[PDB]
């Protein structure tokens, strides 16, 4: 009568199957193997570096189970891959072995937000036997864990906002409901979830999870940096170039570590390209990859550089790397500014236990407090700011030029290499 | 609720009567239907349809709804679950099978009360507790039902169900007196050597009519095999013992083989899956299948027996009596060089019949001389396995034409 098989080792197979490779399609080089040995480890930061084992373990105190868990990185990094790849490593039993019976892939491209169904994902994320045992550690929560692998990817609207909680897995509904059920953790309560998104999409996630555990991207391995650019430059061709440009320089590439500082050279190399340049550079040129990240990101304020200019300026002749708001408001940088220059990622709040504001990199004030001597149109706003007169150190090259060879000033070496 | 019999007057009389009796048959009918469309659906899913048996508190018509039946599967959410399904349970004489998806309860007495009724039913024969949180403390509370005299239960599939070894014990006592339980499973569980250490306890025991029984992943050692061995020499029933998905290596097969070779032992069928077995027991595999003539299928997958193994063990295989019948070898890291070892298996052997070769590097010219051997005369006429593994055009059309020209041969069964 009753089949007596252990189907979380046949999903296992099935899973191991089904996520051999990176793409698992053809096209791949005469649909060859891709052999998902060659991934590099991703390393993570608690939002403090974590590894990919106690992700869902309780921290320090409270001895509290963390249930839902949110992957941000930066566009290009191939959150993808790291959802399939972590799917493999639990199936060949390392990774979550004796935490997950069952792991479920979501694939938020090919799943509909205005189909109305039950949850039949534990059903189609199995193997081919279309009758599996729905009812048993399939059905029983906190040894399953779902991966929404790509949230910003859902096709269609969604709604933060939902009346409805969707509970008991044999009901149908529609598919945003049933996903915000499942984040919102009223669907088989005490499952796990792990959510991998681009930073688009948390604004309307967030509000969903309440108290998730925040994962963000130690920075890039060696590879990784290599596939980010492959990835984020849709043509090839560009992506050679682009890497090539970067290729040639160490000192770069090494600042390219930071999930940030990648995004922001490929950016700027993007521009370089759209603008339509010979490419006859060799960035580290780092005042070239950063005038060029500025256009992209300031053209789409532009008028409000100056009070952050003047900010880094103070920066480095202080050597003050913390600003306290105050210093935003003397120099006339805030509310509207500072938040515009906030989303237009360029500086940090330093949200890790400290109550100052920053440049995104040291690289980045001394290349603004350069800015700081150049720029020109005449504003009266920053004589009449609050914190006037300001000590706007000097705009004096000379008295720059003069300290160069002082670390009491914060060597300026790198201010006056930026504003050669 | 409403369309009873044993109620009073006071105004209960105002309902009607000859439509009471015509809803009574229609609701009959209804249960009958949805009883026996047992599938996952958002009609009332087994246990929905005790809840309306549960209301209509009448053994005259429960009993016989019940019997459209004849195999249960429900998940009890609460303890009001609990006592509609055991209302309707032991209402029940046509019930050959049920499986108890017990959710977030157990570890507790509170299931109790419908335990208690498995052991009282003349029908049931199967009951499946596999894949639930039926913990120590719960299994406790079963094996006291289990003891039941009127009990019946042959089949005991208890699987994951998060057991170690001190439901051992509680098990032991139910095998020492309950002469109805025939197979038991207690894979995917904790019940390690210390755990067996207590089960062979009622192993062992006279009156111990058990047959079969699954220790697969029960993180067991070879340490657990000086038990083991004592079962299978002594028992009187046990015939099919899969220890396989363990830690009893060579040296704990040695140990088995010790006492399985003997020629009255009444081991028929022998699951040392992946043991973690290497060549170096095979001669040990070899003595109990030249001398055990009990024993008709060997399952050894997951083994890196290799070329070595192979030839170890065809020494035995290939002795006049020898009397097994069915072999696995899956990913037991053979390659072509134990070709001409398993072709002589396949003629020579006039006992094997199943050879379930499997994911291993054999070799495609390797397969193509066991197509051409086959041809003679061969009683190998069961699944000759090589799944999952690939081979050229030529290899591929030599095993097509092989089942084409050799009709007798079940199936050769390509991944391709």
């Amino acid at each position: 009568c009753k089949m007596k098989k252990d189907y979380r080792k046949k999903y296992r197979k099935y899973v191991r199957s089904r996520f051999q490779c990176i793409e698992d399609r053809n096209a791949r080089l005469g649909e060859s193997v891709s052999l998902n040995k060659r991934y590099t480890r991703l390393r993570l930061i608690k939002e403090s570096p974590i590894k990919m084992e106690l992700l869902f373990d309780p921290d320090d105190e409270h001895s509290e189970p963390v249930h839902t868990v949110v992957f941000q990185g930066a566009a290009g990094i191939g959150k993808t891959i790291l959802a399939r790849k972590m799917m493999l490593d639990w199936a060949s039993g390392t990774l979550y072995q004796d935490r997950f019976d069952y792991l479920f892939y979501i694939h938020c491209r090919e799943v509909s937000l205005v189909t109305q169904r039950s949850l039949g994902d534990l059903i189609m994320s199995c193997c081919p036997d279309p009758n599996p045992p729905i009812h048993k550690i399939v059905r029983k929560p906190s040894r399953i864990l779902f991966l929404m692998d790509g949230f910003d990817e859902l096709q269609g609207a969604f709604d933060e906002h939902i009346g409805p909680l969707c509970t008991d897995w044999q009901k149908a509904e529609r598919g945003d409901i049933l996903l915000s059920s499942l984040i919102r953790k009223k669907l088989l309560p005490e499952a796990s979830l792990l959510i991998t998104t681009r930073p688009v999409a948390l604004e309307k996630l967030q509000h969903l999870l309440d108290h998730p555990r925040h994962v963000e991207i130690l920075g890039f391995s060696e590879a990784k940096r290599k596939e980010y650019f492959f990835k984020y430059f849709s043509d090839e061709a560009q992506a050679r170039a682009a890497f090539s440009l970067i290729q040639e320089n160490e000192v770069l590439f090494t600042m390219c570590f930071i999930p940030l500082v990648c995004w922001i050279v490929c950016t700027g190399l993007k521009q370089q390209m759209e603008s339509g340049k010979s490419l006859a550079q060799t960035s580290k040129t780092t005042t070239a990859v950063y005038v060029f990240f500025l256009s992209s990101l300031l053209q789409p304020l532009c008028a409000h550089l100056w009070g952050l200019c003047s900010l880094a300026a103070d920066g480095i002749w202080n050597q003050k790397i913390l600003f306290e708001e105050s210093d935003l408001r003397n120099h006339g940088l805030q509310k509207a500014d500072v938040s515009a220059f906030l989303r237009m990622n360029l500086f940090q709040k330093e949200v890790d236990c400290e109550k100052f504001y920053s440049f995104i990199h040291m690289t980045f004030q001394e290349f603004f407090a350069a800015m700081y001597y150049l720029l020109e149109e005449e504003k009266e706003g920053r004589t009449n700011v609050p914190g006037s007169r300001l000590k706007l150190p000097s705009r004096d090259v000379t008295v720059l030029l003069e300290n160069y060879g002082k670390f009491e000033k914060g060597y300026l070496i790198f201010v006056v290499r930026f504003l050669f | 609720g409403l369309v009873n019999q044993e109620r009073t007057s006071y105004l209960e009389k105002k309902l009607s009567c000859k439509i009471s009796q015509q809803i009574r048959l229609e609701l009959l009918k209804w249960i009958e239907v949805k009883a026996k469309a047992k599938k996952l659906q958002i009609q009332p899913s087994q246990l929905e349809l005790f809840y309306c048996l549960y209301e209509m508190q009448e053994e005259d018509f429960v009993q016989r709804a019940m019997d459209y039946f004849p195999k249960i599967e429900i998940n009890l959410s609460t303890r009001m679950d609990h006592m509609v399904s055991s209302f309707c349970i032991e209402n029940c004489h046509r019930v050959e099978s049920l499986s108890l998806g017990f959710l977030h309860n157990l570890t507790s007495s509170f299931c109790r009360g419908l335990f208690s009724v498995l052991s009282t039913s003349q029908s049931l024969t199967e009951l499946d507790l596999s894949d639930n949180s039926l913990g120590d403390p719960g299994m406790r509370v079963l094996c006291e039902t289990l003891q039941h005299p009127g009990c019946n239960i042959r089949r005991l599939w208890l699987g994951r169900c998060g057991l170690s070894h001190e439901c051992c014990f509680d098990i032991s006592l139910v095998l020492s007196s309950n002469q109805k339980l025939v197979e038991l499973d207690l894979s995917d569980n904790a019940l390690g050597d210390f755990g067996i250490r207590l089960l062979c306890v009622g192993l062992k025991h006279l009156l111990c009519n058990l047959k079969k029984l699954w220790l697969v992943s029960c993180c067991l050692t070879s340490a657990c095999c000086q038990d083991l061995a004592s079962v299978l020499s002594t028992s009187h029933s046990l015939t099919r013992l899969y220890v396989g998905e363990n830690a009893l290596g060579d040296s704990g097969v040695a140990i088995l083989c010790e006492k399985a070779k003997n020629p009255q032992c009444n081991l028929q069928k022998l699951g040392l899956v992946n043991s973690g077995l290497t060549s170096v027991c095979c001669s040990a595999l070899s003595s109990v299948l030249s001398t055990n003539q009990n024993l008709t299928h060997l399952y050894l997958r997951g083994n890196t027996l290799g070329d070595k193994g192979i030839k170890l063990l065809c020494e035995g295989l290939l002795h006049p009596d020898c009397k097994l019948q069915v072999l696995e070898l899956d990913n037991c890291n053979l390659t072509s060089h134990c070709c001409w070892d398993l072709s002589t298996l396949l003629t020579s052997s006039q006992s094997l019949r199943k050879l379930s070769l499997g994911n291993n590097d054999l070799g495609d010219l390797g397969v193509m001389m066991f197509c051409e051997v086959l041809k003679q005369q061969s009683c190998l006429l069961q699944n000759l396995g090589l799944s999952e593994m690939y081979f050229n055009y030529e290899t591929k059309s030599a095993l097509e034409t092989l089942q084409e020209e050799k009709p007798e041969l079940t199936v050769v069964f390509e991944p391709s």
